[PDB]
C-alpha cells in the first residue's frame, strides 16, 4: 500500500527498503521457489519409505489438494514448523 | 548390502532420481566455459598524468 | 533444530527395553545373553527410518543463500540428529539393559 502511494507522488522520487525491510522482501521474492523446492523434497521423503504409492504413501498423494486448499499468514519458523508436524505425524 | 536394497528397490530409484535433479541443477548452474580457466589472475594498475 | 530431534530417540529405546524385558521375562535368562539373543527380531526400520532420513537431507547443504544458510540451522542438525540416534541405540541402551536390568476422508478434511 505504502509502494502503491509512492507511486502516486510526483516523478523522480523513487522508494526502497533497508534494515528489516530488505531482509524480508529479500526473503519473499524467493521463498515460492524454495517453498516449492522444499516440498518436492519431502515429497520425495514421503514417497520413498514405504515403497511408493504402498499403503499410506498414495494418501499422502492427496495432501498437496489439502495444501493447495489451504489474508491471514504466518511466519517463517512456523512454516518449518507445519512441515515438522508432517513429519512428526508421518513418524506416529 | 545388496539385500538391503534388493528387498528394498524403488529407494534406490529414488536416490537415482536425486542424483538427476542434483546433476541437473549443477550442470545448470555452474559457471560453464569451453575450456579450463588456465588465465593467471592478473592485476591491473592504471594512473593517468594529463 | 535439536528439540524437535529430542522425540525420536525415546521410541528405539523404549522398544528395545520392552523386548529385553519380555526375553527375560520368559526365558528367565542373565541380561548379557538374553540381549545377545535380542537383536535378532527388531533389525527394522529405527535404523532405516535414520538413514532415509539423513539421505533425504542430504543434499541440502550444497546451495547457499541467506535462507539456505537458515536451513542450515535446521538440516545441519537433523543429519546429527539421526546419525547421533542411530549410533546410541544400538551402542548404549543394549549396554544398560544388560547392566542395569535385574532378574472419514471427509473427517480428515
Amino acid at each position: 500500500f505504502m509502494a502503491d502511494l509512492v507511486a502516486k507522488l510526483p516523478a523522480g522520487v523513487g522508494y526502497s527498503w533497508t534494515g528489516l525491510s530488505y531482509q524480508e522482501a529479500l526473503s519473499s521474492n524467493q521463498a515460492p521457489a524454495l517453498y516449492a523446492i522444499s516440498l518436492v523434497v519431502v515429497f520425495l521423503a514421503l514417497a520413498a519409505l514405504y515403497e511408493s504409492w504402498s499403503i499410506p504413501f498414495s494418501v499422502m498423494l492427496v495432501v498437496p489438494l489439502g495444501v493447495v486448499g489451504a489474508g491471514l499468514s504466518n511466519d517463517v519458523y512456523f512454516q518449518v514448523g507445519l512441515l515438522t508436524t508432517i513429519g512428526l505425524s508421518a513418524k506416529n | 548390502m545388496a539385500n538391503y536394497f534388493i528387498d528394498r528397490p524403488v529407494f534406490a530409484w529414488v536416490l537415482a532420481i536425486i542424483m538427476m535433479l542434483a546433476g541437473g541443477l549443477a550442470i545448470m548452474n555452474l559457471p560453464v566455459a569451453q575450456y579450463p580457466q588456465i588465465a593467471p589472475p592478473t592485476i591491473t594498475v592504471s594512473a593517468t598524468y594529463p | 533444530g535439536m528439540v524437535l530431534a529430542i522425540g525420536l530417540l525415546v521410541d528405539d529405546a523404549i522398544v528395545v527395553v520392552e523386548n529385553v524385558e519380555r526375553v527375560i521375562a520368559e526365558d528367565k535368562l542373565p541380561p548379557k545373553e538374553a540381549t545377545h539373543k535380542s537383536m535378532g527380531q527388531i533389525q527394522r526400520a529405527l535404523v532405516g527410518i535414520a538413514v532415509v532420513l539423513s539421505a533425504v537431507f542430504m543434499p541440502m547443504a550444497f546451495m547457499s543463500g541467506a535462507t539456505g544458510e537458515i536451513y542450515r540451522q535446521f538440516s545441519i542438525t537433523l543429519i546429527s540428529s539421526m546419525l547421533l540416534s542411530v549410533f546410541v541405540a544400538m551402542s548404549l541402551t543394549p549396554a544398560l539393559c544388560a547392566t542395569i536390568l535385574k532378574a472419514y476422508m471427509v473427517v480428515y478434511l
